[PDB]
RNA sequence: GCAGUGGGGAAUAUUGCACAAUGGGCGCAAGCCUGAUGCAGCCAUGCCGCGUGUAUGAAGAAGGCCUUCGGGUUGUAAAGUACUUUCGCGGGGAGGAAGGGAGCGACGAGCUCAUUGACGUUACCCGCGAAGUAGCACCGGCUAACUCCGUGCCAGCAGCCGCGGUAAUACGGAGGGUGCAAGCGUUAAUCGGAAUUACUGGGCGUAAAGCGCACGCAGGCGGUUUGUUAAGUCAGAUGUGAAAUCCC
RNA sequence: CAAACAGGAUUAGAUACCCUGGUAGUCCACGCCGUAAACGAUGUCGACUUGGAGGUUGUGUCUCGUGGCUUCCGGAGCUAACG
């Protein structure tokens, strides 16, 4: 599965947490309603920075809290 | 504005209460394409396009004694709350003689219009 | 079923129902038209609700059926297509013991119900001893055999002669058999009832 | 009755006698009764005479005495050591008392 | 020929400088069956007195309404003081579906067919004075097409 | 654990019959094991079916009841006549179940033939055949169904409004009547009406209801034109959506 | 000037009203609280819907037109009624 968010930091080393973002119509009201979720992706290249946004893909599970990869950069930046 | 189609939508309706001969309003190709089955089913004269530099919509207004052409007309479908009707859900409007405009892939049609086409959409407006 | 004085019912619902001798000049209703008991006399007060109960209630007593299967009935006959009232009078008027009754094998509709538990009625040859049975139409409903005997059929067919029967129906004396043609409407059907009424009352 | 229970058991604490309010006027027979519940309640004890001492031991159905403001229940006769009303030749349903020959 | 119907009758007393006088008030529908209708509630000393003086208020404020196969022409919704009726057209085998105030007077009406129900205020005097404003603003598309 | 005992509670059962049938474990098989289950017992706890009779029978018994005592009412209702004849008795007596073995064939495939059953001697069929239990609740209004007597704010009734202090259809009895019927009532518990949280369906100056004001974070929402993407949204196809149930 | 309070009166009693005194307080500086029929008891912004009359302020071809502000009377309409 893919999935696009921000990268919301980029402090430790070969691992960047995306924030993904997702809109969804409440059960009852039925309003749509905002969620996200943070995943630590995998960046051996540390290639991707904070601001990027970031496409991911299911991977192999690299830790325990990690089993996604860092697949395609979207835009360069937006802090 | 928020919601265009129910300011022209109010503008028309305030305007035949003053019953004034013509009335503008803002152009745009939905709306256009909302007073073009207005002016089909007999709510209204027609219309034209005016405007020195800014486009608007003249619309020609009609009436007759007794009652208003158009007596009733308000959006149902609002920006806050999007309704969306499937092809048997579509109402029909004082059991015929009023309508209802829908807006489907087809294009904006009326509830005959679009039962006859066999689809369903946004309820723009009941009239 | 009910099982007691019918004389008086007639009395009660002011119209005269056909329970035995109401022929003779003896059915009460000819003497006193009034209902039973010691105010029969004093001028009744009828509501809304009234008129109601009374009209389902000389409906009912005409077949003579429990409170339940009548409502029963009613429930289905309100179910399937087309007006209700018609249907009603449609599936009562298909009970076994009714059918039997309209053919002339019994006096009257409680006796039919005797004749029907007493084995003493066939349809289509297979015999049937519930009251309860809905005839179909093309059906034929004759007497046993073993029973061609009994005086009382002998006496009850001997005056169907020359008798003639609902356009529903057709008898044949001779071999004191029956065939229910159709489903008898409400034009077919004359009874002192108002089936706009009775419909009324179980809507509440 | 706590549990939502139709009747509940219970053992009378004292049987005295209570006067009906503004517009009546009696000696209306009450008793307090500790019932399994874990409660101390106050019901009627229904017919002309009863048999309930100190330690009656009676079931409890449950119903407002209006002259009685607090008897919110009414004791069950035919049951346990409250005996059903003596020559009631009546309602014998209530005050559980057996057709007589 | 025309029918009469009783819809209800009010005691209806009022304090006066002296005592209690007692005045009957009678709701009176009057309909032939074919699309003639009229209500009619008249006061009178007597219950009987009422009765008349209402049938005849009755028959000098009658409506046509514009029947179609047993039903209407289309759904309406009028509203009367705080009382409010709607009725909406229905395929033949439905009945009468309305309280008595609004069916009475669409029995009358020549209805055979229709589904209604009271909405707000159940006064039965303001019922059936919305009934009959309903029957009133029906249309037909033969009205409709020669009024435009 | 099954049945059962004692204790608890308003209250819930035979320490019964049986494996042949179906299914299961083991065995090549024969066969062994199997209160799993198939049944019977107890209890109107519920549901459905049936009976306590059918036809006849006085301008109209007796008795009770009412009376302007003229009479009226309970009534064709009972008695009585005729007919059928649930129980009970006699006889017959069920479906629910083939192989192992033996003969032919190579005791293989295949074919052929023989022996054996709980509930039951019950269901059901035939014959005989006696009229052969009914009760409970309610009758002021909502609720359909009335008088007389007793009592007398006393005794008592009561879901709410109330009723009773000497004429009470709401107290008790009786006659009568209504409802239902081996059932009938009572008590407890669940549902909507409530558009009284109102998404469909609501309100806030005075009936309950704008926070005292400002600034401002997050969040929510956002003007006109064009292009890309197209995540939301919409469309086609396909997979999934167990059985049963519900609907026809 | 005036709670509490000191006395004099009134009264059936007055630990009120009336009359004579009178402390805190009322006044100033600094510190404290957060409430109120903090009421038009109806928050801000934009668009739309007859006019008449009085007033403050700018402009205009100024016995009148036009923009902003402050009142009153009122079309349609709104409100249970008042409005």
């Amino acid at each position: 599965r893919t999935l696009q968010g921000r990268v919301v930091s980029d402090k430790m080393e070969k691992s960047i947490v995306v924030a993904i973002e997702r809109f969804v119509k409440h059960p009852i009201y039925g309003k749509f309603i905002k969620r996200t979720t943070k995943l630590h992706v995998h960046d051996e290249n540390n290639e991707c920075g904070i601001g990027d946004v970031v496409e991911i893909r299911e991977c192999r599970p690299l830790s325990k809290t990690k089993s996604w990869t860092l697949v395609r950069v979207v835009e360069k930046a937006v802090l | 504005m928020q919601d265009p189609i129910a300011d022209m939508l109010t503008r028309i309706r305030n305007g035949q209460a003053a019953n004034k001969a013509a009335v503008t309003m803002p152009s745009s190709k939905l709306k256009v394409a909302i007073a073009n089955v207005l002016k089909e089913e007999g709510f209204i004269e027609d219309f034209k396009v005016e405007g020195d530099t800014k486009p608007e919509l003249e619309l020609t207004l009609k009436y007759f004694q007794g009652k208003a052409v158009v007596e009733s007309i308000q959006r149902v479908s609002r920006p806050g709350l999007r309704i969306y009707k499937r092809k048997d859900e579509l109402p029909k409007v004082m059991a015929g003689l009023g309508i209802a405009v829908v807006s489907t892939s087809k294009g904006v049609m009326t509830d005959r219009a679009a039962r006859q086409a066999g689809l369903g959409g946004e309820i723009i407006c009941y009239v | 079923r009910y099982l007691g004085p019918k004389l008086k019912l007639s009395r009660r619902e002011g119209t005269d129902l056909f329970l035995k001798s109401g022929v003779r000049a003896i059915d009460t209703k000819c003497k006193i038209e009034q209902a039973p008991g010691q105010h029969g006399a004093r001028k009744p007060r009828l509501s809304d609700y009234g008129v109601q109960l009374r009209e389902k209630q000389k409906v009912r007593r005409i077949y003579g059926v429990l409170e339940r299967q009548f409502r029963n009935y009613y429930k289905e006959a309100a179910r399937l297509k087309g007006n209700t009232g018609e249907n009603l009078l449609a599936l009562l008027e298909g009970r076994l013991d009714n059918v039997v009754y309209r053919m002339g094998f019994g006096a009257t509709r409680a006796e039919a119900r005797q004749l029907v538990s007493h084995k003493a009625i066939m349809v289509n040859g297979r015999v049937v001893n519930i009251a309860s049975y809905q005839v179909s139409p093309n059906d034929v409903v004759s007497i046993r055999e073993k029973a061609k005997k009994q005086s009382r059929v002998k006496a009850a067919l001997e005056l169907a002669e020359q008798r003639e029967k609902p356009t529903w129906l057709e008898v044949d004396a001779g071999k004191m058999e029956g065939t229910f043609k159709r489903k008898p409407e409400r034009s077919d059907l004359s009874a002192d009832i108002n089936e706009h009424l009775i419909v009324e009352l179980y809507s509440k | 009755a706590l549990e939502a229970c139709p009747q509940k058991r219970g053992v009378c604490t004292r049987v005295y006698t209570t006067t009906p309010k503004k517009p009546n006027s009696a000696l209306r027979k009450v008793c307090r009764v500790r019932l399994t519940n874990g409660f101390e309640v106050t019901s009627y004890i229904g017919g002309e005479g009863h048999n309930l001492q100190e330690h009656s031991v009676i079931l409890i159905r449950g119903g407002r005495v209006k002259d009685l403001p607090g008897v919110r229940y009414h004791t069950v006769r035919g049951a346990l050591d409250c005996s059903g009303v003596k020559d009631r030749k009546q309602a014998r349903s209530k005050y559980g008392v057996k057709r007589p020959k | 020929e025309l029918q009469e119907k009783l819809i209800a009758v009010n005691r209806v007393s009022k304090t006066v400088k002296g005592g209690r006088i007692f005045s009957f008030t009678a709701l009176t529908v009057v309909g032939d069956g074919n699309g003639r209708v009229g209500f009619g509630y008249g006061k009178a000393r007597e219950v009987p007195a009422a009765i008349q003086k209402a049938m005849e208020k009755a028959r000098r404020n009658m409506i046509n309404v514009a029947l179609n196969n047993g039903t209407l022409q289309h759904p309406v919704k009028g509203v009367h003081t705080g009382s409010r009726v709607f009725m909406q057209p229905a395929s033949e085998g439905t009945g009468i579906i309305a309280g008595g105030a609004m069916r009475a007077v669409l029995e009358v009406a020549g209805v055979h067919n229709v589904l209604a129900k009271a909405y707000g205020s159940t006064n039965p005097i303001n019922v059936v004075r919305a009934t009959i404003d309903g029957l009133e603003n029906m249309n037909s598309p033969e009205m409709v097409a020669a009024k435009r």
